[PDB]
């Protein structure tokens, strides 16, 4: 004996997985790993971030101060969850550029409220309504204040509230729209209503509109909600002669990392640093096909439901 | 792959071989055998571990983003908000597809190479004591038991010892 | 002979083609194929998609019902072509947020019109003008309805149109702007004009303006075009007291695959699944430099007008 | 080429070769001839057609989008609509350029590798019956008529048959 | 000697540089080059481009013609530099859609002013104020013209300024907001003031508002600034009965390569084709991490502060 | 690299070599010398300059863009402006990070392949007058002075001249 035979080679596996390459569309390798997060947990986790269940309240209803949203008067959040089963159980209201106001409150990430004693001379405060019951008796949005004529006349109101603080003050206010012509002179005396909120930088003048609207829990009127931000040093000034929905104070704006999301998912105890409308997902992968709406330390959404990254050589089994 | 070792000049893989990614199969005086090479295996595993750690290093921490779903129809600005998110996703989708295409095409190549390297590293050891039969198989022309084949795995085969014997058996 | 020579090698060609790589800015290869679709047919194709030529009508002129756009009364499309050679031959008008209405009508991709019998009490209908001649005699937009005083007084109108259909109704309406103060009290009796369209979710109130505008085929006035979408279950309600340009009915909205495109190209019989302002192009290549405006199954636009992809080895001929 | 075969140790290609991409030219007792290889030619054309199917015929379907051309100047939001469209065109243009670059650089490498694989394939057949002249040419040290070449072309050349003749011509 | 050893090798170095790869995160090569421009000069180079320092004037202050911005009446620029230490020293004004006007002027790249003769019958021109001194005596925005009643009455003015020129004219105009009800009848006689600019392709009617604003250098009133572009052939028309801030003429629009930039960077002599808010940077590296805001032939901004590019092989020294 | 020459069968580089990227070393009847190989060094540095010219061939001129910083809080359209920019940055950040990774990987590959190309070129010249010692070293079996070594460097070594002596020294 005086010979040998040394041969070389590589391993193989029975079940090789398929992957995509520059050349071959479907090629089989010994192993792979998924880079697209396709599945989810099914419920939102709330140990990583402070998730606040919005319940039947929307972000703007809770902001205004709706009778059934008295729980969210001073509470704050990292993420707010608006439910599709949400209602507004107070006066019928609309907001031009609704989303802007919604976004500002969401980005702020809080609803704390510092009240301020305005000088309301010659008018009556705490104006209520039957279509906004705070328990049972008539009421109104807690952060707002419905003013009406005090006795025989309505004086041209004039108040100022200087910002001596070192942050952006957010005053929420509005204007009222009576149902009929008798009602303008009844509640507010003055024939032509008007409101003029103005800073040193800008102005906002609004005019009411007397006319019937659809039936909303016993009312054919409206209240157009507006808002005004005031910077450090800058001064607030309101100048109205009727139909003024006055502010009780201001919200504290902060440059935070807070947001809002429309979801109907369950929010139970667990840890997961990404959140989608279908609950939390693991952020170990770089990509995902769960949902385009994301919050927190999340992977990037893509159209594909799977992408296989080969983690082993080309499989070529025996015959 | 491109180097033509895996699924190329080597016929196929070995499902028997379970303790490594690359190795030898021999026939000598003390019967036949199989041995998985640890160095070349470990190398190829490190490169693929390296890829994983690069792709799975970071996921960006985002917070308040634009509205991507809508109830009412607004008109101008809602279309732009859709178009940004539509364009954003299309670009990342292509970035994801291209990445996984490049990576895998590179993965089959570096693994193919590590076969071709081990084959050559073994040719270079044997010197003029062994010829090349074909299909990744050397014909050694001298008595090489499991200790000798052992020196061929570790990288300590001294061809001088067996040279005279092998050069006699090749050309007589 | 007791020997033989065996030389390996590769093929070559005389007229090669240059390409760009990672290293070389210009390197010659045996073969290449074009990835940029730079050329075009010069005419829009019409068998793949229903392409509808607007001609002298714009999308909104045909929508409103301009005398010269009686052809496009009930027609629908996949892609509507607005010509540069197009005019408005009716009452002089304008639209706040013009592009939004043009976009919603384009995405709707239809102009079918279901009329509705509104209860107009104390006002005359079917008002017309000399600047909007329908054939010869005076007329007006076919989907709008000019309301003026009927005799001695203009009453405060008050109609209601409930949506019992299960889709989004689009009521197109507007307001009139008289040229003079005499014309306000002449045509509409009441001194101050006003219009208030109000659904349950929102409210739109508009005020007209008495003043002289540029001379547009006789008329020194204007009509601002508005619109109001009404969801299933919601109810429509107008509250006006003069200057009301009433809605005749509603258009039928739908989430389709339709759009609108500005083009002065010829639409001749061919087949292609990609349309531009220049015409149709083949979508076999993945890129194009013809026009950034695209519609259908098209290749993406890029700044490059040519990209030679290598379909062969490097070319190196004989000496 | 990164393997150094095409435009490398092979001086140049043959314009006369019109029956394939790679091939053999030979001189022998029966004269001189040329023939193109079909296997190594096929492999290269398969990898190129593989790329060409991936890039081609995945054009996406898009319908209603934002306006990208304006008559009047609107200021704030118009600039954004142009900017988003500007951002889209730049990123896709980059991607297109990067794709074309990587594909072409890989196209030259796989066509180069194939040439090199066909060479080592031939060496392996010839065992100790032929030396490496240079310029990718082999000196076969025994009489090799067209039948002997035909066998080499089809991968059925048996070196044992011509060993004793060749091995003596190489060493005397 | 009857034998010869012939080894092959490659070079190595003592202090190699680390880089990232597809496999290796920190692999050491012989030599690498930076691709992310991190440092800046600390000042804006104003030779590559005509850079104009606004100084204490904002681009809109100089446009209107603020007393302390008389230097910027005919001056033009490639890049206008607004400063943080800039003020508005004239009448208290605001602009709805402010940034839009700021963009149009910045993009045009010129404040050259061609004046025109308007027939202002029955009113007085060159109205001024104490909060806008031009040296000492009361003055106003030089390109605007405050009109008030002549003697006993304010006539309903109505002027036409046709565009016989072959380019886009940009007229600047506005409306005045008095502080009190006396002032409306004092200055403008007519009780309800109004302004109605209207081209052939559009209309822009505006209404003033009588009310107190904050104390801005004496004045408790406001002026809302507006603008109207007129295309070749199209005619300009104004129609007012009070509160008209008349246009003196028009600015010349042009599709230039100009822009505006907020910065407190020094502007000294040098040459550089990329200008940031931090000063110019060299445009040889493809990426930069100085600022996301840019102007000129600039590298693309990214979040990374460094990305080394291997310009050499792997480095392996001797033991 | 992937070719396993640099940081491979060539155990380490040469800090002594200061006049080239790849060169030779030797020992013979006229002492022991070092000598760079320019053609390989020139092939290496041309490609790297190619990459660096491709990366540095354009910087897109850009003028009036959207506002990327704000003072007040506006709401809807301000988010979209921040989003469009934030999206744009992330995508370029990726494009920059991948480019670096791919390019650097290719750099270590093409530098390695050139090291190997030179080795196979030098082998091909020697023919049967030298055997691979391993470590990236040959062993020539005849007296090869600096005149002899010089012919190899300049690609002009005739094996026939030294065949008999070497072929006799290899097998005796
Ligand atoms: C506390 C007190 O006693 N105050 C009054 C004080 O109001 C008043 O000062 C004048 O007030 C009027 C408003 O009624 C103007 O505001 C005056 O400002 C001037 C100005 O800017 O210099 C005069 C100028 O001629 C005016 N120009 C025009 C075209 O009208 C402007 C203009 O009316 C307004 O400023 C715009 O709102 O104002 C201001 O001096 C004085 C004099 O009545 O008496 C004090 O007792
Ligand atoms: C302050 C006040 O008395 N508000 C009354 C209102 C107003 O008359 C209308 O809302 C105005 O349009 O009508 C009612 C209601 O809303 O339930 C009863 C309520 O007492
Ligand atoms: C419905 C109506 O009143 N039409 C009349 C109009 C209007 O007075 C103006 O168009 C309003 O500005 O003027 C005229 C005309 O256009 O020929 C006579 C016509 O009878
Ligand atoms: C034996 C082995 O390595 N199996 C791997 C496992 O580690 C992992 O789940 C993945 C690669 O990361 O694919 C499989
Ligand atoms: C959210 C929550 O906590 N409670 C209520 C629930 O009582 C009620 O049945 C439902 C009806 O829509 O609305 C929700
Ligand atoms: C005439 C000719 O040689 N054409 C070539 C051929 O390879 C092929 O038809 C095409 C697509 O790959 O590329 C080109
Ligand atoms: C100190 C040093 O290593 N300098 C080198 C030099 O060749 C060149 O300036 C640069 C750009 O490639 O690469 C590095
Ligand atoms: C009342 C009045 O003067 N109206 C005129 C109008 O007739 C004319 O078309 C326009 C052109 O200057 O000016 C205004």
């Amino acid at each position: 004996n005086n010979t040998a035979t040394l041969c070389l080679g590589h391993h193989a596996v029975a079940n090789g997985t398929l992957v995509k390459t520059i050349t071959d569309d479907q090629i089989e390798v010994t192993n792979a790993t998924e880079l697209v997060q396709s599945i989810s947990i099914g419920k939102i986790c709330n140990n990583s971030y402070r998730v606040l269940d919005g319940r039947n309240c929307t972000l703007i209803d809770a902001m205004l101060g709706d009778p059934h949203c008295d729980d969210f008067q001073y509470e704050n959040w990292d993420l707010f969850i608006e439910r599709s089963s949400a209602f507004s159980n107070c006066y019928p209201y609309d907001i031009p550029d609704y989303a802007s106001l919604r976004s500002i409150v969401a980005s702020s990430g809080t609803l704390e409220f510092t009240a301020e004693g305005f000088t309301w001379t010659g008018v009556t405060q705490n104006g209520g309504s039957g279509a906004c019951k705070r328990g049972s008796a008539d009421s109104f949005f807690s952060r707002l204040n419905w003013l009406t004529k005090s006795g025989n006349s309505y004086p041209i109101l004039n108040v100022t509230m200087p910002n001596n603080k070192n942050f952006d003050k957010l005053y929420i206010w509005g204007i009222h729209h009576p149902s009929s012509n008798k009602e303008q002179t009844k509640l507010y005396i003055q024939e032509s209503g008007r409101v003029t909120v103005s800073t040193e930088r800008s102005q906002q003048t609004v005019i009411p509109n007397i006319g019937s609207r659809p039936w909303v829990r016993g009312q054919s009127g409206r209240i157009s909600i507006y808002w005004t931000i005031v910077k450090p040093g800058d001064i607030l000034m309101i100048n109205s002669n009727g139909n003024l929905v006055a502010p009780r104070g201001y919200f504290k704006l902060r440059t935070g990392k807070s947001s809002v999301m429309r979801s109907d998912a369950l929010i139970d105890t667990c840890v997961s640093e990404c959140i989608t409308p279908n609950g939390s997902i693991p952020n170990d992968k770089p990509f995902q096909n769960v949902n385009k709406i994301t919050y927190g330390k999340c992977p990037k959404y893509i159209r594909q439901n799977t992408l296989k990254l080969a983690t082993g050589m080309r499989n070529v089994p025996e015959k | 792959g491109i180097f033509g070792a895996i699924a190329g000049f080597i016929e196929n893989g070995w499902e028997g071989m379970v303790d490594g990614w690359y190795g030898f199969r021999y026939q000598n005086s003390e019967g036949t055998g199989q041995a998985a090479d640890l160095k070349s295996t470990q190398a190829a595993i490190d490169q693929i571990n390296g890829k994983l750690n690069r792709v799975i290093e970071r996921t960006n921490e985002k917070f308040h983003q634009i509205e991507k779903e809508f109830s009412e129809v607004e008109g101008r600005i809602q279309d732009l908000e859709k178009y940004v998110e539509d364009t954003k996703i299309d670009l990342w989708s292509y970035n994801a597809e291209l990445l996984v295409a490049l990576e895998n095409q590179h993965t089959i190549d570096l693994t193919d190479a590590e076969m071709n390297k081990l084959f050559e590293k073994t040719r270079r050891q044997l010197r003029e004591n062994a010829e090349d039969m074909g299909g990744g198989c050397f014909k050694i022309y001298h008595k090489c038991d499991n200790a000798c084949i052992g020196s061929i795995r570790n990288g300590t085969y001294d061809h001088y010892i067996y040279r005279d014997e092998a050069l006699n058996n090749r050309f007589q």
